[PDB]
This record gives C-alpha cells, sequence and structure tokens, in this order.
C-alpha cells in the first residue's frame, strides 16, 4: 500500500542554489510506534546527517485528574516531561545551502496527534540537481513506504500554476526595473530555524508587522524561518524583508477542520513547557477525536528553542496579547507573491 | 460514586463468556477511560484491556488477551468484555477500572466479580448446624454456628438474624476440597438468656436460600 | 519487554513500627508510580499517586518516594487496620503509554500485636450429616496471635488425609487471627473411631479439645 510523493521540476534546472520540497500526509498510526522512527531513503543523494540526530522535545500531555472525588468533577490535568525525538523538521542554520553544495537531502516529517495516534507527513527538500536525472526513489518511515515521483512540468524556471508558469523575483528593484509585475497565490512550505545572536531580534520586528504588544522581547526566542515556493528561485531567508505576514493571518496552516465529525473539545489548559518553570508558561486546547493541525510548536519567550510536542492538545498560535506563546514549526499553505512569467 | 460488575457465572472450559460494567448515578462524560482488571486468588493484578469510553472510539488490549477477548462500549452507562475459549487459567476475579487516561491511574474501583471455569456442574449448599457436644456441661456463653457444604460456584453469603445481629459473629473463608466443591462456615456466641438466632445462607448461582434456625439449647 | 518486581512478598512489621517496599523498574518510568491498598474482598484503594503525591482522604502516615527505575513504600506508625496487600503500578504517558504498563506482584503485610492465646471450639458432625454418607468436624481456634499448626488425631493416631484450613485475616482492632479446621472423612469411617482429638499448638504453647463418640 505505497503512497505516492509528487514532485514537480522545470525544463530548466541549474539556474542557481535552488532546491524543491514535496509532502505527503500519511495515515493515522500509533503514538508508540513513531518512537526513534527516521527516514530510510533509497535516493541517489544521502539524507543529510542531522535529521536523524537526536532533538530533545518537551512533550505536554492532559489527563483526567488522578485525585478522586476531584476525577468525579471531570476535571484534567498536564504533564512535562523531557523526551527524545529524532527526524522531526528541526533545521539547522544554512543546512538548506549546504545540503545543496553536498549533493544531501533533507528528510523530516511533521506529525498530527490526538491523544493516542498520529498522522505523519513526510517532507523531503532535494536540489534541482535532481531534476535533470529525475531517479526515482523510495523512502521507508515506519509502517509506510512513500514512492518518490518526479512530474516535469512545461515551465522552464518558473513554478506551474493553474496550468502556467510563475518566476517570483527577487527585493522591490527587481520589480521596478520589470516595470510591471503580477501577482498569484503560491503554495509555499517553511521551517523555523532558531539560532542566537544580534541581528536576530524577531519580535522586535514582528511588532511592527502587527500590532501585538510584545515586551521584553530580548528574552524571548531569536531567529528566522527558511520557505521554499517550489521550482527554481524558492529559498527565502525571511518573508516580507523587502529584499526578496500572511503565515500570521492563518497561523494554523492550511485550512484541515476536520469536518462526519468524531472531535470532541475538553477544555483549555495550560503547562509547564520548559518542566522546571516555578508557573506555567503555556496555554493550551485538549482535545479528542481526529488528530488535525500541528502537534509540535516551540515557545517563543525564551532565547533557547523549547521545542513542545503536545498531543492531544492545541497550542496557542495566536499572539495577539503575547500571553501563552508558541509559534508553528512548519507550515503549508498559500500566499500572494509579486513576480511576472511569460 | 461506584461501578458494578455483573455476570461471572460458571463457564465450562473452552467455552466463551460476557462480563458487563455498569456506573451508577454519573454520566460517561469524554476525559474518563473504563478499563478491566483480573487478579487470580494468590496472584498479582493483570490488565487486561481499556476503552475511551468517549465520541470517539479506541480500544488496547492486553498481549495475552489480544484477539482471544473483545472490549467494547455499549451505551452512556454501560460498557462489555466479551471472553472466548476459556481455559482453567483465566479463574480469576475481575474488576472494573475508570481511569483518567489509557492504562492510566486507576481513580475508581468496583467490588468485582468472579468467573469461575472448571467441568463440574452447579450444586446447591447443603446448610449442617453446628453445636457442642450434649455431653458438655452448659456454660454462660455458648457458641453455636452453621456450617456449608460442597456448592458450586462461589459467592456465598450468611448472615444472622437478617443481619440484625453483628456482635459476635465470626464468618470464615471458603476452602476448596479435592473434587472441587467449596465449603464455609461461619458460627456465632451469644448468652444462653438470649431468644435462637438464625443464620440465612443464600446461594444466588443456585437461587437458594436456607434459613437455619439455632438456640442457645440446641446441642449436637 | 518490561517487567515490574516488587519486593518483599511478605513483610511482618509489629505496631507502632515502620514498613518499607521495594518496587522496582526493568525501564525507566520517570516518577510514573501508583500505591495500592487491596483488602481482602474489597475493591483495591488508591493511596499514592505520581509516586510522591498523597490522595485526598489518605492519611499522611503513607509516604511514597523514588523517581526513575527504583521506588519505595514506608508505612510510619503502623496499625493493625493497615494490615492489607499492597501493589505498585507501572502507567506511562504519551509514547510510553504501551511501552511500560505492568502491575506489582504484590506484597503480604502482617501487623504484629500483644500474643493472645487461642479459645478452642470443637464441634462435633450433626446428625443430618451421618445420615449422607459424608462426615466432616469443624475444629475453630479464636482471637489468636501469631499463627498456629492444628494437629488431628483418632484413637492417638495422627490424621494425615482430608484437612482442610481456613484464616480469618487480621482484624483491624486487636490483629488477631481466626482459624477454622475440617476434618472429612466417610461415614463408615467415623462410626469406627470413638477418640476425636483436635491440637491446637500456639509455638510452645498448646491447646488441646477433643470429644468421644456417642456422648
Ligand atoms: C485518535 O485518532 C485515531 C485515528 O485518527 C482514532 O482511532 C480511530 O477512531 C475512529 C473514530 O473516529 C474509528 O473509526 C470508526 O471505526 C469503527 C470500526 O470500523 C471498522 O469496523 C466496521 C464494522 O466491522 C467496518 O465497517 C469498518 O469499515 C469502514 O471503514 C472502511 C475504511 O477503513 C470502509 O472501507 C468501509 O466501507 C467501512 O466504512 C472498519 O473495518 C466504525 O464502526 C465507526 O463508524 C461509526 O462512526 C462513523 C463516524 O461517525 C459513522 O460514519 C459510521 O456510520 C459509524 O456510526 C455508528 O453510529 C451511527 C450513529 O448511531 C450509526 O447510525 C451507525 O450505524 C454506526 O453504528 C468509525 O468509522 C477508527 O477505526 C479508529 N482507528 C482504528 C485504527 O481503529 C482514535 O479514536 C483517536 N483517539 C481519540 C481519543 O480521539
Amino acid at each position: 500500500n505505497v503512497y505516492d510523493m509528487k514532485i514537480e521540476c522545470p525544463h530548466t534546472v541549474s539556474f542557481g542554489e535552488n532546491s524543491v520540497i514535496g509532502y505527503v500526509e500519511l495515515p493515522p498510526m500509533p503514538l508508540a510506534d513513531t518512537a526513534q522512527m527516521v527516514p530510510e531513503s533509497s535516493c541517489s543523494m544521502d539524507n543529510h546527517q542531522s535529521i536523524n540526530t537526536i532533538t530533545k522535545y518537551t512533550q505536554v500531555i492532559w489527563r483526567g485528574k488522578a485525585d478522586p472525588g476531584q476525577s468525579s468533577q471531570n476535571s484534567f490535568e498536564t504533564v512535562s516531561t523531557e523526551v527524545d525525538l529524532k527526524g522531526t523538521c528541526v533545521l539547522k542554520h544554512k543546512m538548506v545551502e549546504e545540503s545543496y553544495r553536498s549533493r544531501k537531502s533533507i528528510t523530516c516529517y511533521d506529525l498530527s496527534c490526538n491523544s493516542t495516534f498520529c498522522k505523519p507527513t513526510l517532507y523531503m527538500i532535494v536540489p534541482i540537481h535532481a531534476c535533470n536525472m529525475m531517479k526515482s526513489c523510495l523512502i521507508a518511515l515506519g509502517p509506510y513506504r512513500v514512492q518518490v515521483v518526479y512530474e516535469r512540468t512545461y515551465c522552464m524556471t518558473g513554478v506551474l500554476i493553474e496550468g502556467k508558469c510563475f518566476v517570483p523575483d527577487q527585493s522591490v528593484v527587481s520589480i521596478i526595473k520589470h516595470g510591471i509585475f503580477d501577482i498569484a497565490s503560491v503554495h509555499v512550505v517553511c521551517f523555523f530555524v532558531a539560532v542566537k545572536g544580534n541581528t536576530y531580534k524577531l519580535f522586535e520586528q514582528v511588532k511592527k508587522s502587527f500590532e501585538s504588544t510584545c515586551n521584553d522581547t530580548e528574552n524571548k526566542v531569536q531567529g528566522y524561518y527558511i520557505c521554499i515556493v517550489g521550482g527554481n528561485s524558492a529559498p527565502i531567508y525571511v518573508p516580507t524583508l523587502d529584499d526578496f505576514t500572511g503565515i500570521f493571518k492563518s497561523p494554523h496552516g492550511e485550512d484541515h477542520d476536520l469536518a462526519i465529525a468524531s472531535y470532541s473539545i475538553v477544555g483549555p489548559a495550560n503547562a509547564k513547557v520548559p518542566h522546571s518553570a516555578s508557573s506555567d508558561t503555556l496555554s493550551l486546547i485538549a482535545y479528542s477525536g481526529i488528530p488535525s493541525y500541528s502537534s509540535l510548536s516551540i515557545l517563543t519567550s525564551s532565547t533557547d528553542a523549547k521545542h513542545v510536542f503536545s498531543p492531544g492538545l492545541f497550542p496557542k498560535l495566536n499572539h495577539t496579547n503575547c500571553d501563552k506563546s508558541a509559534i508553528p514549526l512548519t507550515w503549508t499553505g498559500m500566499i500572494d507573491l509579486p513576480g511576472y512569467y511569460e | 460514586q461506584s461501578l458494578v460488575e455483573s455476570g461471572g457465572d460458571l463457564v465450562k472450559p473452552e467455552g466463551s463468556l460476557t462480563l458487563t460494567c455498569t456506573a451508577s448515578g454519573f454520566s460517561f462524560s469524554s476525559t474518563h477511560w473504563i478499563c478491566w482488571v483480573r487478579q487470580a486468588p494468590g496472584k498479582g493484578l493483570e490488565w487486561i484491556a481499556c476503552i475511551y469510553v468517549g465520541n470517539t472510539y479506541d480500544s488496547y488490549y492486553a498481549n495475552w488477551a489480544k484477539g482471544r477477548f473483545t472490549i467494547s462500549k455499549t451505551s452512556s452507562t454501560t460498557v462489555t468484555l466479551q471472553m472466548t475459549t476459556l481455559t482453567a487459567a483465566d479463574t480469576a476475579t475481575y474488576f472494573c477500572a475508570r481511569s483518567g487516561s489509557v492504562f492510566g491511574v486507576v481513580s475508581l474501583w468496583g467490588p468485582g466479580t468472579l468467573v469461575t471455569v472448571s467441568s463440574g456442574q452447579p450444586k446447591a449448599p447443603s446448610v449442617f448446624p453446628l453445636a457442642p457436644c450434649c455431653g458438655d456441661t452448659p456454660s454462660s456463653t455458648v457458641t453455636l454456628g452453621c456450617l456449608v457444604k460442597g456448592y458450586l460456584p462461589e459467592p456465598v453469603t450468611v448472615t444472622w438474624n437478617s443481619g440484625t445481629l453483628t456482635n459476635g459473629v465470626r464468618t470464615f473463608p471458603s476452602v476448596r476440597q479435592s473434587s472441587g466443591l467449596y465449603s464455609l462456615s461461619s458460627v456465632v456466641s451469644v448468652t444462653s438468656s438470649s431468644q435462637p438466632v438464625t443464620c440465612n445462607v443464600a446461594h444466588p448461582a443456585t437461587n437458594t436460600k436456607v434459613d437455619k434456625t439455632v438456640a442457645p439449647s440446641t446441642c449436637s | 519487554g518490561q517487567v515490574l518486581t516488587q519486593t518483599p512478598a511478605s513483610v511482618s512489621e509489629p505496631v507502632e513500627g515502620t514498613v518499607t517496599i521495594k518496587c522496582q523498574a526493568s525501564q525507566s518510568i520517570n516518577n510514573w508510580l501508583s500505591w495500592y491498598q487491596q483488602r481482602p474482598g474489597q475493591p483495591p484503594k488508591l493511596l499514592i499517586y505520581d509516586a510522591s503525591t498523597v490522595a485526598s482522604g489518605v492519611s499522611s502516615r503513607f509516604k511514597g518516594s523514588g523517581s526513575g527505575t527504583e521506588f519505595t513504600l514506608t508505612i510510619s506508625d503502623l496499625e493493625c487496620a493497615d494490615a492489607a496487600t499492597y501493589a505498585c503500578q507501572s502507567y506511562g504517558y504519551g509514547i510510553s503509554i504501551t511501552d511500560n504498563s505492568a502491575f506489582g506482584g504484590g506484597t503480604e503485610v502482617v501487623v504484629r500485636g500483644d500474643p493472645v492465646a487461642p479459645s478452642v471450639l470443637i464441634f462435633p458432625p450433626a446428625a443430618d450429616q451421618v445420615a449422607t454418607g459424608t462426615v466432616t468436624i469443624v475444629c475453630v481456634a479464636n482471637k489468636y496471635f501469631p499463627d498456629v499448626t492444628v494437629t488431628w488425631e483418632v484413637d492417638g493416631t495422627t490424621q494425615t488425609t482430608g484437612i482442610e484450613n481456613s484464616k480469618t485475616p487480621q482484624n483491624s482492632a486487636d490483629c488477631t487471627y481466626n482459624l477454622s479446621s475440617t476434618l472429612t472423612l466417610t461415614s463408615t469411617q467415623y462410626n469406627s473411631h470413638k477418640e476425636y482429638t483436635c491440637k491446637v499448638t500456639q509455638g510452645t504453647t498448646s491447646v488441646v479439645q477433643s470429644f468421644n463418640r456417642g456422648d
């Protein structure tokens, strides 16, 4: 019962240091079987060794209160523990470009989990250098098998959108010189990379884009998120910088409402994401039903990246009040981008 | 708040039996987990299976009980547990469990039900009176009792004077004999001036209720 | 394969003393353990959960400590009502839902109190019993501590076959036992011998209660 991961390739290969990405959503699997699950790829490009490394996660779970009498009042509690997760989409600084120059692929997965079962979404980032040979590949992830299928679009360097090619150009200067351009909705997949520094003051710019009261930005997370718009000229370091907002208009990602609906809201909750904090630092909403959306997030109000794994809980991703903060690790959706095409 | 376990009769080997667990005066809600736990006499607790008992369905079975057992939720107050191809090793006391998570902390238990897997046929008790030898010199206080002989299966209940009298009552646990039959004895001590005392032996399995009355003046 | 080891199998500690129960897990559980009290013929009661938290309504004399792969349970200021069976449950969360989910072997707690001599009573078989063909004799020992051994003798010869003993659990007030000994024979055998003796031995002390058939 193999599943397919389609990849689109333009006619012209290697105009630049560009990479393509594909994804596939897998059927639910037991949560216990996702431990130590790593992709085993059969492509001609060896997977990056840093993806299979151990990344320490905080597991936040919800359960009915253990104390009798209070358990009779159907209240629920939160438990925070440290776990080790491998193969998750935790990229490092300049990993995409180094993988491009090293002919190495980046195969990671995003997991959508309720309290007991997980829906994994496998991602693969490969350079366009594999778009000329177009050698078929097989990827094994736990009990599932994925066939890497390459499709050759009728575009020189653009991305196929509604039967037409589209090229997004970089910075305002190129648009001004071209003197005319067109904007269309282009699918995009993004990953958050956390890196400490002095030029990575993320939230001082976050407050600038949208009116959010976020004081004491120095103690908050520092980093950028790199997104792939597919095709050629995909890599973007940070969006809306004016050299190359939509993600935060729909922070939850592509519309994935459960819609027959056996989903039951249990109620909101608070929990300690560092598991050693004096008080709760993150708010979540526990739920029951089919797993939906992303169960992984990162606490912003901590310079060091505090990765969050909350099976059966929905992390609070609204930064309107900056309280109980979290941000999605991965985001898939459609954004309108300027550009031009033949 | 309580859990009640029903079923649990005598079953022939290689047979099947379905147990049922009921909740009293408490809706099932959606943040609870119902589970079944068994314990053989002289052995520790054993996990069997669990049910989320909510809107969504997901269940987990024990490794030994996988495929052979069947657990499912029926209504907003009842859950069941189908048992198949039961052997002699399955003879145990089966408890109904309620937890806040899967295989988690049991916040509330039930009295439990006994499943006896034996090839023998059910039998009614043969209550006999226990009195001192008539040669004994009369005393200020005398002890009398009723003896419940071979019966199958358990549980049997013995009460004195319809539960009105409790002081001085010593009921002993049952013991299995060579023929696979159980015997229980219970004695009571009363003064010679007291009115005659009645023991009420009830066997729900055979639906037998023997009322044997004894008096302080009674002798063997 | 996750295995749960609970030690010791049986423990005997006096009143006002302390009891130590060791529960060791083969696999790490990260301070996820629960301690239960199980009286005979009763549903188990939860007293300690998360290996350190006292359940509401449980006395402070119950203390749970430990983390990782080794845990201990201590009962201070031991009482007679505390004599019961205790077990530990290893429960997991999230990834560890089915990896480490097992129950302890179970420990038996006997509370030593002030020794009391057994008052021995013997009951000859009823008239209705001999007619059936199977005859049994009941001998009981009441309000005694510690445990005793029961000996049956017919005309001076000790019996060996057809003897059953049922012992009451310790009383929740004075930590005392009650034992019932049944000697089952056949009516043909019972009509042959005359001297029937029930002997209860409590260490050096022996209480002998006998009767003669037809008297
Ligand atoms: C965390 O997530 C995981 C996974 O995301 C959850 O696990 C899953 O939970 C869902 C429930 O949301 C389970 O689906 C249910 O499965 C029931 C059993 O299905 C099987 O048995 C029946 C009978 O033998 C077969 O017919 C089924 O075949 C069907 O599916 C296949 C495809 O797989 C089709 O090809 C077939 O044609 C069938 O359609 C399976 O073999 C199933 O009975 C149940 O269906 C009820 O509910 C749905 C949704 O409401 C209704 O559409 C359907 O009609 C049934 O409705 C009942 O109630 C109504 C109202 O009274 C009645 O009118 C109906 O007659 C019927 O009685 C549902 O499909 C899924 O099986 C399970 N995963 C696994 C692996 O088991 C976790 O629960 C979740 N955890 C938490 C805490 O939320």
